[PDB]
């Protein structure tokens, strides 16, 4: 209130004015009569990229190389997300890298583009923020100039490397040559040197000798005085080949395009074969690859796109899965790796390893990258430029900032209380805080773990490798807030504040009694004041990092039978502004009906649909990196056959008006994984009598279909 | 080519109950589903009774979805090779599923899981079991809508461990609370869809025979997940070797609004 | 003398692979030499570790087996030390 405060009482003069206006809502904030009011939030403002010292490479929907975008990196904490499970029996110690350039490899094009799912990968990467990138070239803590291989995601601006992984860049090598060297070269070495044992003067046949991996094969095998078979696609390769190497003449070189090189292998061996064979083409090549085998020989297939036979023969231990054993050594770092690491410094240091041509792509250009290395038009590494390396050789890296969609991180020595946080949206809301980075869990509730279901996902955080302690306290006075936060201090400095309790007593307002209104407003008063007096004071002031407390609709909307569980939410609402008054940080969602979880859990009220609790996360993550108090969340409800089976196509893909969107963009534009292609090509035969292929359904404009039904 | 079957999912067609088993709204075919039509159609080809033939799946490929139409009609081509046992399901020139049948006179179960009479979850507290309720809340919140026909699995522990599946005479859904206990050994928060089947025998000579009808209070059979082996078995059935490939999740309501309250 | 009966195991049925992963500590085997066919020869490469090796030297191989043999897919050797 302004200089002047009104003075409203009885026969006042600002009273009569507003009796004179008779409006339901008379609020006087910052020195104005106004009205609180729900304001939309655009939906381009979700994905508004704002800057960002840490950032890391991820996609928006799986399976689509077009929905790249930049992301905020957890290493703002320090630590990086995935700390569970396996990967904390690995204590590898880490040296924090400054990443300069960041190098693109056929291995990120196969996870990007649906191709292979991120479960294939080793089990240390399942919990990762991402799985983009392994390679890079930048600067260590030191200054000093470094290369190396890391556990994704290496397509970041910080990576924390092992120790072991680690190469120093010589000084004639700028850090965008360096970007191209660690992996091209690591495979090379453990594909003829580890894994097919090539020896001095043995011959060794090589596919797609273009390829990055197929140009550092070539390298180490000639290293090696061995005769070298290669497969070129076209006379551009052929000759790109000959100018790096002039040891190679036109009679090392064959066509990937038929299986005619069995005959010229087979003759210019005089019938013993090729000792070392790095198998990439798959079908009637790989057949014709392994008959070319000498007796010893040893067949590399590093291959990304097995058939099913072949993945069958992976799982039952038929034969061994090579194309995911950098990545899993990488994990390790044990002795087989160390072989590799040997081997490639000395590469280093003998000439062997010489940097590969490259490509340069800035940061924003990221899907176009992406999409260059999965046409395979033109030879040469795609290394994306994350920094400008410094003219010096020693010298710090400049703090900047990057343009980043947001993420919310927890720090892992941080203690985060989750009063209430034993029951419907609170269990499954502090699995998702454990998946992004939080290791230190205080569960509240009034009696303790009283159910399975509690005691079930209680025990799952406890052996991800999390600490969770369950008090079965109320804070419902100084005392107990006070042993409530005794207890997080001993676990770590409290970064974090959620209130999801809730004691709902539902009957008419002239019905209920006093003791029966005030049951909803000892979890949503006394106790909001008293978390939040904690943290208005110190130690928890300092090091706090997050104060969330839930709300609902009835703030906004209004219910019937519910007058005290909406006057406890709404002075929830106000305490969490005088909070943002005073520079305190502070969240309040205002959520709606929900699903999956809760009270609803156990449908439409008030004409809103129940959310999604996984989109109730994912909205959610957008509350907390965000300006605003409250963000009020709510879900509600909603002729020719060319025009019929025209709806149901465009309701597989997610749009709600197939007219709204262009007709000659098309599916795969918009964004058609592996089970929306296969509906709609069921669908165009159940609806219509057309037959379509799978692959000709992301190649497909909506006019396309418009006018192919009509035929 | 050989049996061709016509799922009906009408108004009170017996294979109604289908249609309660949907993966956010995607209302798919049961992996378990080519199972028991692949099994189905052995025993038509021996002209023994289905109920009556000891058979082992192995390596059953789910190589494409199975979108089934409500209210309407799906057909499916069953194909069997009589000797070798390589076994098809197909609908037109697409594939379906596939792997290998075979039948025998002999033990075909591993486990000794058929011969448990009652059930190791008696006299334990509400704090350490789970109820149907407990259970499929867990599934829910991964995108596996059950319904009422699928909702097998009456107890459990919190180890996934020891259950209580049940058993009403429908095949199609005891070999789906079958690969429940394995869905639910893997706790996590993504959607999977099983795709490969490496073992499963069903063996029904040691199974209990249906249930009398008119039943309403359905027995149930302890069942049991081995961590070890990877065997889910309950009863006179057993899947060894599951595995499952991620899959996006879909929002089956609207965007949500998100407003400023200021 | 060294072995002990914790050791041994019964060929008649497939009931080693349990005992074999429980006593490994879920490690596996690293190396089998396999002589057995059929539902055994399947157990025995699932035992193998992440490294493991597998060693067959069995005469009575099956037709398809035989055929991996003639396409370079698997090696043959039974008949090496010949
Ligand atoms: N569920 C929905 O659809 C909606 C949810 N919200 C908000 O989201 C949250 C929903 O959580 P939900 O689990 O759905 O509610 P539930 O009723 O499902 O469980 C809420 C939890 O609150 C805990 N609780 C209640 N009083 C206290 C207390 N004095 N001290 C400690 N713990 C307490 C209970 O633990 P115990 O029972 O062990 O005491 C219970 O587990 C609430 O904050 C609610 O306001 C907003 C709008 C709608
Ligand atoms: P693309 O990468 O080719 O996608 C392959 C898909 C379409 C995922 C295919 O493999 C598939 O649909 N498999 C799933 C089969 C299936 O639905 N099995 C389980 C039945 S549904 C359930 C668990 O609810």
């Amino acid at each position: 209130a302004g200089p002047n405060p009104p003075k409203i009482s009885a026969d006042s003069a600002d009273f009569k004015e507003l009796v004179r206006k008779d409006l339901a809502y008379n609020v006087f904030k910052n020195g104005k009569w106004g009205t609180y009011r729900g304001f939309v939030i655009s939906d381009a403002d979700r994905q508004k990229e704002r800057p960002s010292e840490y950032v890391y490479a991820d996609w928006l929907s799986a399976g689509d190389m077009s929905s790249l975008r930049w992301f905020d990196s957890p290493l703002k904490t320090g630590h990086n997300n995935g700390m569970l499970g396996s990967k904390m029996a690995h204590k590898l110690e880490t040296e924090t890298c400054s990443v300069y350039y960041a190098g693109l490899n056929l291995r990120d094009i196969i996870l990007a583009n649906g191709t292979i799912q991120r479960d294939i990968l080793p089990e240390e990467t399942f919990f990762k923020e991402g799985v983009l990138g392994v390679e890079f070239s930048g600067r260590n803590s030191s200054g000093k100039r470094v290369m190396g291989l890391c556990p994704p995601p290496a397509l970041a601006t910080t990576v924390k490397c092992p120790v072991s992984s680690l190469w120093s860049v010589p000084d004639q090598w700028t850090l965008e040559e360096a970007a191209t060297v660690p992996l091209a070269y690591a495979t090379a070495y453990y594909c003829l040197v580890s894994e097919g044992g090539v020896q001095k003067g043995a011959t060794v046949f090589i596919h797609a000798g273009a390829s990055v991996v197929g140009q550092a094969s070539i390298a180490v095998a000639l290293s090696y005085n061995c005769e070298i078979f290669t497969l070129t696609k076209n006379s551009d390769e052929t000759a790109l080949l000959k100018s790096m190497y002039p040891q190679l003449n036109d009679r090392n070189f064959c066509s990937s395009e038929d299986c005619s090189f069995e005959k010229y292998i087979r003759k210019e061996t005089k019938g013993s074969g090729v000792d070392v064979v790095i198998n990439t083409l798959r079908g009637k090549f790989l057949k014709a690859s392994r008959r070319l085998l000498s007796k010893k020989g040893k067949f590399v297939d590093i291959g990304f796109k097995v058939d099913s036979n072949t993945q069958i023969a992976y799982y039952t231990r038929e034969h061994p899965d090579l194309r995911f054993q950098l990545d899993a050594l990488l994990e390790s770092q044990g002795p087989e790796w160390t072989r590799l690491f040997d081997l490639v410094q000395a590469g280093i240091h003998s000439g062997v390893v010489k940097p590969l041509k490259r490509a340069v792509y800035s940061m924003d250009k990221i899907v176009d990258a992406f999409k260059t290395v999965e046409a395979e038009r033109e030879a040469g590494k795609i290394v994306i430029k994350i920094r400008d390396e410094e003219r010096q050789k020693v010298c710090p890296t400049p703090r900047t900032s990057f343009p980043a969609i947001h993420r919310t991180c927890f720090h892992p020595d941080k203690s985060h209380i989750l009063v209430g946080g034993m029951g419907g949206m609170g269990l499954e809301t502090a699995h998702w805080m454990v998946l992004r980075g939080a290791k230190k869990l205080i569960l509240t509730s009034r009696y303790g773990i009283t159910t399975g279901y509690q005691a079930r996902k209680i025990a799952f955080f406890k052996q991800l490798g999390v600490e969770v302690e369950v008090l079965a306290l109320s804070v419902n006075t100084r005392k107990a807030a006070d042993k409530v936060f005794e207890h997080a201090l001993k676990m770590g400095p409290v970064g974090g504040i959620f209130n999801m309790a809730m004691v709902l007593y539902n009957d008419d307002f002239l019905k209920m009694n006093r003791e029966q209104f005030l049951k909803p407003l000892e979890s949503k008063i006394t106790m909001t004041m008293l978390l939040d007096d904690k943290s208005r004071e110190k130690p928890v002031r300092d090091t706090l990092d997050h104060f969330v407390m839930f709300s609902s609709l009835i703030v906004s909307g209004g219910h019937l039978g519910q007058a005290n569980y909406a006057f406890g939410s709404t002075v929830l609402e106000k305490i969490c502004e005088r909070r943002k008054r005073d520079g305190l940080p502070v969240t309040t969602p205002q959520w709606a009906s929900i699903a999956d979880v809760g009270t609803v859990a156990l449908t439409i009220i008030c004409r809103k649909y129940p959310q999604r609790f996984f989109n109730v996360l994912s909205v959610f993550d957008f509350m907390m990196s965000s300006d605003n108090v409250v963000t009020i969340s709510y879900v509600l409800v909603e002729e020719s056959m060319v025009d019929q089976v025209l709806r149901a196509v465009g309701k597989v893909l997610g749009i709600k008006d197939v007219s709204s969107v262009d007709g000659d963009k098309e599916f795969i534009d918009m964004g058609v994984d592996s089970l929306m292609s296969v509906e709609i090509k069921q669908a165009l035969e159940r609806d219509a009598g057309l037959v379509i292929s799978t692959k000709d359904t992301q190649l497909m404009t909506f006019n396309t279909l418009r006018s192919m039904v009509k035929g | 080519s050989d049996n061709v079957i016509d799922i009906d999912l009408s108004e009170d067609s017996p294979e109604n109950y289908l249609l309660e088993h949907a993966v956010d709204g995607r209302m798919l075919f049961p992996a378990t589903g080519t199972l028991v039509l692949a099994w189905k159609t052995l025993a038509k080809l021996k002209g023994v009774e289905f109920e009556q033939l000891g058979v082992q799946m192995t390596n059953v490929q789910i190589h494409q979805a199975l979108f089934l139409n409500p209210g309407g009609k799906t057909t499916v081509s069953v194909s069997v090779m009589p000797i070798t046992g390589e076994f098809q399901v197909r609908d037109g020139e697409s594939l379906i599923s596939s792997g290998v049948i075979t039948s025998s006179e002999g033990r075909l179960l591993e486990t000794d899981q058929h011969m448990k009479k009652g059930s190791v979850l008696d006299g334990k507290p509400d704090k350490e079991l789970l109820f149907t309720k407990e259970i499929y809340r867990e599934f829910l919140l991964r995108g596996y809508e059950y319904g009422a026909a699928f909702q097998g699995i009456q107890r459990a522990s919190l180890d996934a461990t020891d259950t209580d599946i049940r058993w009403d005479g429908r095949w199609i859904s005891y070999l789906d609370t079958v690969l429940q206990m394995y869905l639910l050994s893997k706790p996590g928060t993504h959607q999977a869809l099983p795709t490969l089947l490496e073992s499963v025998t069903i063996d029904p000579r040691v199974h209990p025979a249906q249930p009398p009808e008119g039943t309403t209070e359905f027995q149930v059979l302890p069942g049991k997940w081995d961590p070890v082996l990877q065997i889910a078995a309950a009863g006179g059935v057993e899947i060894r070797s599951c595995h499952s490939i991620r899959a996006s999740r879909r929002l089956n309501h609207d965007p949500p609004i998100l407003e400023d309250f200021a």
